């Protein structure tokens, strides 16, 4: 976390730093999306 | 003098009431920013 750590969440590849987050999912919400339908929030699959 | 001094105040007066009161008589400015940054969602939506 916190470096240019390439990332396959679930099948969803993406490169970029992995921070914590302040927003709040709903309970089967998994994957953010931004302003520019872009994903930006990622839930982790082991830990929620 | 006097009566073109003070016609002079109530017109600027006026102006000052009207500029106040009508929403739209800056149209040409506003739509300039309300075309440019439409113009660059429009780019972003080019991602999805
Ligand atoms: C997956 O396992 C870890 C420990 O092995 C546990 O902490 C976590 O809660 C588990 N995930 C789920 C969704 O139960």
């Amino acid at each position: 976390k916190n470096k240019c750590v390439n990332f396959n969440f679930n099948g969803l590849k993406g490169t970029g730093v992995l921070t914590e987050s302040n927003k709040k999912f709903l309970p089967f919400q998994q994957f953010g999306r931004d302003i520019a339908d872009t994903t930006d929030a990622v839930r982790d699959p082991q830990t929620l | 003098q006097k009566l073109i001094a003070n016609q002079f105040n109530s017109a600027i007066g006026k102006i000052q009431d009207s500029l106040s009161s009508t929403p739209s008589a800056l149209g040409k400015l506003q739509d300039v920013v309300n075309h440019n940054a439409q113009a660059l969602n429009t780019l972003v939506k080019q991602l999805s």
